[PDB]
Parts: C-alpha cells; sequence; structure tokens
RNA sequence: AUUUGACCUCAAAUCAGGUAGGACUACGCGCUGAACUCAAUAAGCGCAGGAAAAGAAAAUAACCAUGAUUCCCUCAGUAACGGUGAAGCGGGAAAAGCUCAAAUUUGAAAUCUGGCAACAUUUCUUUUGUUGUCCGAGUUGUAAUUUCAA
RNA sequence: AUUGGAUAUGCCAUAUAAAGCGCUUUCGAAGAGUCGAGUUGUUUGCAGCUCUAAAUGGGUGGUCAUCUAA
C-alpha cells in the first residue's frame, strides 16, 4: 500500500508538472542566545525528519 | 431629520387606556408593586428618599418572607443591592411589615386558607400603593435646645484641621513609614 | 467623627456586615480542580518557552529569565506569575 | 366537492394528507410552533409553577 | 465527569500532546472539503458548554477559512448560508496553521420535532432567529459590533426634536 | 486513483504511524496481548448489563409484585460511560480499567493511563471500541471499569488483574515516558 | 485459506418525511462606502419582525450609596477632543425574570425522533396530541437536581 | 357563530412523592488562540498579524471599592 501511494503521489507530481501548472495566483543581553530562545515555539517542534514527500510538499506550501 | 411632537395627546391617550386596560386585567391586585424607600448615591442627592426597584433577600428574610413567595405575592425582589446599615434595613422591613399588614391573600383553589390567606375576601378592592404605602421624606428636625458643648465648639475650625490632616496625609504617611 | 471633610468622611450609622456574595469567590482553587490540574500538568508537559525558561533558570540567569518571560507574556504580574509557578515545578522535579 | 369529500374520508385519521386537503392559512403560520410545544415546560419550570404561582392579592385601602 | 480534565487540556496549546494531534488532525481537514459534516464534535467538551447536545437535530460542520474581518464571524455566515435549513446556534475555534484556521459550527434544525419539543432550545424556531449570523447576533457578531454593557461601549444626535409648545 | 475518502482513509494512517508520537499517545497503540484480552471478555461477558427487554420484563415483574402482593438482590455489571468511570477512579471503587485503543478524539482517554496510575487502579488498553460496545449493548464504548464481582468470581478476577499487570505493567512500562513513532 | 458478524468513514437512491430561495422594505440589525466637517450620509450587498435591536452588570459610583434593558425631560452644548460632542446622578413612561456547561441516577437511559395500530381532540374531516409495539438516536452523555442571588 | 379568563358543579389523578423555610461537623465544580501585551488598519470600541495567560484569579474606577467576561 505504502509504494502505491508513493507511485500515485510520482504520478500525480508527473501530471501536475504539465497538465496542471496554473498556479499563478493572483487575478486582479540580546544576542545569538536570545535568538534561540525566541526559536522554540509552535512551529520550531513540529519535526520534519523522515517525512514523506506527499506530506511535505503541502506541509512547505501551507503550513 | 426632524422629530416632531404632534402625537404628544395621542401617546398620553394611548397610556392612559394601557393603564386602564392593565386595570381592568389584574383589578383584584393593585397596579403598581410595592418599592423600597432608597436613597439617592451621591453628596447632591442623598438627603432625599425616592422608590428603589426591588427589596433585598436581607429585608425579605428579616420581615419573614421568602424569597420564593414574596415575587408571588407582588413583592419585588433586588438581588444586586445590599443593607449597609440597620437604619435602611429596619426602613424597608417596616415597608414590608405594613405591606403584608395592609395584605389580603385570596385562597387557591378556593378550598379553605391554607395557611397564609384571608378567611373574608369579599371585601375585595383594587386600591394603589400610594395611599397605603405614602413614600416619605427624611425626617426634617424640629426645634431642639441650645447644646453648651455643641456652643463652645467653634465649627469650620475644625473641618480646616481634618482637611489639612487629609491634604497632607500622605506627607506623614510617608514620615511614619520612612523612619520607621 | 460624622463630619463631612476627614479621613472617615460622611455620615456615622451603625454598620452591618453583609452576608457573603458568591460571586466574590471566583478565583479560588477547589481541591479537585486543583488535582485535576494536577493531572493534566503532568500528562501535558509545558510549552517551549517554558522550557526555555528552565534552563534559563538552571542556568541561574534570573534576569533575562524574567525579562524574556515578561516579552512572551506581556504584563509584569504574569511574568512574576510565571516564575514563582514553574520554580516550584522546579523543586517538586528536583 | 364530491369528489373532496370522498378523498377527505379516505385520508381521515392519517399523519399525512395531500397538500390541497391540507391546511393553506400561510406559510408563516405553517412553519410556526404548534401552541402544544409553545406550552412545552421543563419539570424545574413545572415544579416552580406547582409551588409558587401567581397568587392572588388584594389592598386594603 | 471528564470535561473538566478535556477543559483543562484544551487550555495548554502549546503541549506536545496538542501540538501532534493538532498538526495531524489540520492535515486531514485540508484534503477535507473546505465544508465538510462532522458526525461527533472534535472537542465535545467546548460543544456542551456552547449548548450543543448529543440528540437528532443538532449539526456540527466543519469549516476552514484562509487568515491575513473576523474569521470566526465568517465562518459562521458562510456555513449559515451553505445550510440554508439550519439556524447557526454557536462555533468555536478547533484548529489553525500557517494560513488555514479552522472552525466547528454548532447548527440546529428548527424543523425537527426533538428540537420543537423541547422547551431548552424551542427559541431558536420562532422566525425572529431567522440568520442569526448574518444579522449579527451571534456570540462573535455581538463581539464584533461592539455591544456590551459599560461606559466602554447615532441617531439621537442627527435630529432635533421639535415639541408642540416651546 | 481510488476515491478522495479512501486515499485519506490510508493517507492518515501512514501519517499516524509516520509522525513522531509523544509518549501520551504511544502508550496506546501498545495493547493488551491476545489471550489476556479474550479472557478480559470472558468474564464481562458474565457481568454485561442487562438488556431493555430484561430490564422491562424486571420492571413489569416488581410492578405486578407491588400490585398484587408484596427488595431485588444487588446488581452486578460493569460500569460505563466516560464521566461515571471517571468518578469511580476519583472515589476508587473501581478495580479494573479497560481503555479502547481506538477512540476518534484521542484526548477523551489520553489522561484516563495517568490518572489510574496516580490512582493505583489497574488499567490496560484494549483492542477497538466496538468490542466494548457489544459487551455493553452499545455501538460505541469508550471506556469500561469492573468495580463489583461475586464471591466466586473474585478469585479468577485477582488472577487476571495479576495478569494484565505482568502483561502491562511489568511489561512496557516505558512507553509512557518514550518518543513513541517515527 | 477465506467465509461470517460488528464498529468507523464515505457514497448512491424519482427512498420516507421536511426545510432554504423570491417579493415588499417606511421603521430594525449588520457589511461596505464616496465626492462636491461633509458623513459612520447617499449608492451597493446580506438578513428579520410587528416591531427590530438591547437586556438581567466582568454596571455606576466614592455616596446615608444606586442596581436588567429601552424611551422621554434634564445633566448640556457641560466634561472631553481639534468645530465635533457624551455619560453618572435626578424626575418620569414601562417593568419580569431567567436558562445552560462545569459535580455519578450507577440499585438499573430513568431521555428522545421515526415506523406500525388504536384512542382521541380541532378556528379545521384541513389542527394538535395520547397510549401500546418495533426500529433507531444515545454512555464520545439524552433525563431529573444545581447557575454564584447561590 | 366563535372564543379569552374566572365562579358553581361532576369525573379522572395517584403523594411509597416533590418543594419552601432555620442550622451546618461538609464542600462549593463557574465558559481559552479567550483575556492580555506589541504592531498595522477603521470610527475607548472593532479587526488583521507576532506572541500568548492566571485561579482569591481576572475586568473596571481612584491598598481600596464594585462586578464575575470569553
Amino acid at each position: 500500500l505504502e509504494a502505491d501511494l508513493d507511485s500515485m503521489y510520482s504520478d500525480y507530481t508527473k501530471r501536475k508538472a504539465e497538465s496542471d501548472v496554473k498556479y499563478r495566483v493572483k487575478k486582479a543581553r540580546k544576542s545569538k542566545a536570545d535568538l534561540i530562545d525566541e526559536g522554540y515555539n509552535r512551529w520550531s517542534f513540529q519535526s520534519k525528519e523522515g517525512l514523506p514527500d506527499w506530506f511535505l510538499d503541502e506541509e512547505t506550501t501551507v503550513n | 431629520y426632524v422629530k416632531t411632537w404632534f402625537n404628544q395627546p395621542g401617546r398620553k391617550l394611548r397610556r392612559r387606556q394601557a393603564r386602564q386596560t392593565k386595570a381592568a386585567k389584574i383589578a383584584p391586585r393593585p397596579v403598581e408593586a410595592i418599592r423600597p424607600a432608597v436613597k439617592p448615591p451621591t453628596i447632591r442627592y442623598n438627603m432625599k428618599v425616592r422608590a428603589g426597584r426591588g427589596f433585598t433577600l436581607e429585608e425579605l428574610k428579616a420581615a419573614g418572607v421568602s424569597r420564593r413567595v414574596a415575587s408571588t405575592i407582588g413583592i419585588p425582589v433586588d438581588h444586586r443591592r445590599r443593607n449597609r446599615s440597620e437604619e435602611s434595613l429596619q426602613r424597608n422591613v417596616e415597608r414590608i411589615k405594613v405591606y403584608l399588614a395592609h395584605l389580603i391573600v385570596f385562597p387557591r383553589k378556593a378550598g379553605q386558607p391554607k395557611k397564609g390567606d384571608a378567611t373574608d375576601v369579599s371585601g375585595a378592592e383594587q386600591t394603589d400603593v400610594a395611599a397605603v404605602l405614602p413614600i416619605t421624606q427624611e425626617a426634617v428636625e424640629e426645634a431642639k435646645p441650645i447644646t453648651e458643648e455643641a456652643k463652645n465648639f467653634n465649627a469650620f475650625s475644625t473641618l480646616s484641621n481634618e482637611r489639612a490632616y487629609a491634604r497632607y496625609a500622605g506627607a506623614r504617611a510617608a514620615f511614619q513609614k520612612k523612619r520607621a | 467623627p460624622g463630619l463631612v471633610v476627614g479621613l472617615n468622611k460622611g455620615k456615622t450609622l451603625t454598620k452591618r456586615q453583609l452576608p457573603e456574595r458568591p460571586s466574590r469567590r471566583k478565583g479560588h482553587l477547589s481541591k479537585r480542580t486543583a488535582f485535576v490540574r494536577s493531572i493534566v500538568r503532568e500528562v501535558a508537559g509545558f510549552a517551549p518557552y517554558e522550557r526555555r525558561v528552565m534552563e534559563l533558570i538552571r542556568n541561574s540567569q534570573d534576569k533575562r529569565a524574567r525579562k524574556l518571560a515578561k516579552k512572551r507574556l506581556g504584563t509584569l504580574k504574569r511574568a512574576k506569575g510565571k516564575i514563582e509557578e514553574l520554580t516550584s515545578v522546579i523543586q517538586s522535579s528536583r | 366537492e364530491s369528489n373532496r369529500l370522498a378523498a377527505r374520508e379516505a385520508y381521515k385519521n392519517k399523519k399525512y394528507i395531500p397538500l390541497d386537503l391540507r391546511q393553506k392559512k400561510t406559510r408563516a403560520i405553517r412553519r410556526a410552533l404548534t401552541p402544544y410545544e409553545q406550552s412545552r415546560k421543563t419539570l424545574k419550570q413545572i415544579k416552580k409553577e406547582r409551588y409558587f404561582p401567581l397568587r392572588k392579592y388584594a389592598l386594603k385601602a | 465527569g471528564a470535561y473538566k480534565y478535556l477543559e483543562e487540556l484544551a487550555k495548554k496549546k502549546q503541549s506536545d500532546v496538542n501540538l501532534f494531534l493538532s498538526r495531524v488532525r489540520a492535515w486531514e481537514y485540508r484534503q477535507m472539503n473546505v465544508i465538510h459534516r462532522a458526525s461527533r464534535p472534535s472537542r465535545p467538551d467546548k460543544a456542551r458548554r456552547l449548548g450543543y447536545k448529543a440528540k437528532q437535530g443538532y449539526v456540527i460542520y466543519r469549516i476552514r477559512v484562509r487568515r491575513g474581518r473576523s474569521a470566526r464571524c465568517t465562518a459562521e455566515e458562510r456555513v449559515g448560508r451553505y445550510c440554508s435549513n439550519l439556524r447557526v446556534l454557536n462555533s468555536y475555534w478547533v484548529n489553525q496553521d500557517a494560513t488555514y484556521k479552522f472552525f466547528e459550527v454548532i447548527l440546529v434544525d428548527p424543523s425537527h420535532k426533538a428540537i420543537r419539543r423541547d422547551p431548552r432550545i424551542n427559541w431558536i424556531v420562532n422566525p425572529v432567529h431567522k440568520h442569526r449570523e448574518s444579522r449579527g447576533l451571534t456570540s462573535i457578531g455581538k463581539k464584533s459590533r461592539g455591544i456590551g454593557k459599560g461606559h466602554r461601549f447615532w441617531l439621537r444626535h442627527n435630529t432635533l426634536s421639535l415639541r408642540r409648545y416651546r | 486513483k481510488w476515491p478522495e475518502y479512501i486515499r485519506l482513509q490510508r493517507r492518515r494512517k501512514i501519517l499516524n504511524l509516520r509522525l513522531k508520537v509523544p509518549p501520551a499517545i504511544a502508550q496506546f497503540q501498545k495493547t493488551l496481548d491476545k489471550n489476556t484480552a479474550t479472557q478480559v471478555f470472558k468474564l464481562l461477558n458474565k457481568y454485561r448489563p442487562e438488556t431493555a427487554a430484561e430490564k422491562k420484563q424486571r420492571l413489569v415483574a416488581e410492578a405486578e409484585a407491588v400490585a398484587n402482593g408484596k427488595v431485588s438482590k444487588k446488581p452486578y455489571n460493569v460500569k460505563y460511560g466516560l464521566n461515571h468511570v471517571v468518578a469511580l477512579i476519583e472515589a476508587k471503587k473501581a478495580k479494573l480499567v479497560l481503555i479502547a485503543s481506538d477512540v476518534d478524539p484521542i484526548e477523551l482517554v489520553v489522561f484516563l493511563p495517568a490518572l489510574c496510575k496516580k490512582m493505583g487502579v489497574p488499567y490496560a488498553i484494549v483492542k477497538n471500541k466496538a468490542r466494548l460496545g457489544t459487551v455493553i449493548h452499545q455501538k460505541t464504548a469508550a471506556v469500561l471499569a469492573v468495580t463489583e464481582v461475586r464471591e466466586e468470581d473474585k478469585n479468577e478476577l485477582a488472577s487476571i488483574v495479576s495478569a494484565v499487570d505482568a502483561n502491562f505493567s511489568a511489561k512496557y512500562d516505558e512507553s509512557r515516558r518514550k518518543w513513541g513513532g517515527g
């Protein structure tokens, strides 16, 4: 099943490369230690290690 | 945009008919409920007495009538107001007591005067509350004999002192706390 | 003194002790809700900025810790309210 | 008329009847709440109206 | 009662458990439709304290709206227009991401007998409550138009009242 | 291509087994073993609540007895319902707790393993809410609790509690502090 | 192997029963909004009713304290802002209070829509219900008790 | 010909119950991307966005007084 999903997503990207291009969406002391301090938020823990491409694509383009 | 008042006599007549219709509908009981005696909340009007919205739970309990049946017999209840002085307490208490003394309750189901009712109820008549309970004003002091210690007492000399004490209250308030 | 001016200005009457109003109570900590707050605390953990405060406090840089806590929350009273709570958690963890 | 009375006899005492036989006062009245379900009250309110109903009183002048 | 635990957990939105669940759920609603039926509410404690009962007549719809006017008010208006036979009772935030905020809207079927015979919700069947979400009579609607009690919260000026005797 | 509903059906599963799962959720997909689960349900089959027909038969029987000539035994059954079970844990009246492993909103059961451990109540995570539903004559039961049984069943009730201890607490006892998934 | 039965999700039906649209718009509630303070106006868009909205204080006050909302006189053309422009108090018109979530009925889902059969009742053969039986909803919480005035 | 509410009168109901009041030797659950802060926009109020609470706590007014939001 997992291989089938990977193949389906790869085919989806292949067709989208030509047929569904049409994206174009517009139609008319404080230091590095502190930088680490605000570097931890609700999005910093959303670890993306080893995530599948069919999820990473929408996660990057949306989240 | 202009607001004209050509319906002022018409509004006055309509209100009178509405009062008349209200009286006809609920004739057994007075058309106005009992209201407590209440003092306005400002230095300009604290010398007067007017009609408050309703009585409080403490006044209701002191009078001996429960907050549940009080609405039924026609005693409005205010859950926000509180009594900060007994003078207002027994004042509103005696208003309720005279109300209850002059009050007659028709027995329900017309079978017997179960506990709190009236045996003879043929003397029913619609009368306004103001006649039985005429709200009064603050008692105007009558003539009193000359007081000797008051005579020696100057007057505004004191108001000057407690004023100066009030204005510089923080001044000595600092003085004690900083030296202690 | 029954006087119009002064620190006890106004009329003098017999003062009555008011009965307790239940809406004055809100903000009290019931034992049952305190227990439930303990359970969710141990089952949920702490927010990312809390973890940074743990690191800051365990490093004993309290000035920066309170400064960033105030920056995160917005008010000094909330920042202090946090600090005492997470230090209180600190000795419990220790 | 004879057909419609015949149809009303056929559908007498039934939950659903043809829309022609049903009443037509207004669309709003048809969609409104019926008096039975406007008079529906919780048991809490039933107890309140059982024990503390609007009493019948009067004042002696 | 477990709703106390559900409520106290909902307070901590930066917790590891809440963050993982929110991301997975928000991802799931993404390939779900913009507006879709939710057979059971995702926050039963929030739904119950907002007025939702698990009886025939109450409807839960999930809506996603992009960020960047009040999103909660817009969500209510869109769901109300999409389900035209339903009265919008209330709504509540469930999830968010970088660009999409997710809301669940509680609706009531005024035509259902389980609603028409319930005295605790019968008020919504009256015609005065048609499209409350559009007239601004919901919780977020009232808050958005500034209806409140206090000094903090027009026609009396633009008119010059001329009495009979003057 | 498969419909979008079944695509999302498979995609949700793969992600749930793919992402880094916090321990509070990771403790759920580790459940009770087979034979213990069968013995659990064998015991609960005896103490399933009476059906609606049985309740009605009892009610009419006692009603006619009172009407004609005239109080029953102590009921023995499993306790269901999330709030009722949580109350029993609070009052320590429950002896065994069973939690379905696949509750749709997981926050409804995420706090239970911590709560039973705080009260020292033997708890276990069993497979599927449907099986609990058939036990209590329902479609769905998010949690079951055994608080009282008959005297002859006390002996094997202690035995299964020991068995679930061995296979759920003596075994594992680390997934609640292990970063699951991934 | 694989057959059998559950639960979850999602479909399809000229399935059974319902509901939404459109029109009027003087008054009512919102969104939006110019130009010559103009004006939160006109225009545009959405949505109701016989009234609408608001409404039982996360309210005023600094008093011997007031006590839901709405409207009128007054405050007052005052405070305030840079010509705009209140509100508290006071006097009246009218008055009415309440309902949920948050706690176990656990010796018993006591709750509810629908199907079927009778019994009825009607502004009415056109309306609205009652009981019995079945299925379903529902323990991811329907009933009763509680809403801080407690 | 309708009704609206009461009065007199008849018949059913089922109270083995429910409710009000004084005491506590008791506990008293109370609404979260919500309050709040920074920033931009509209005429304090509202909205967008960064961030994000507490449980005698929170809001409002000058330690006190008054309210108990989401």
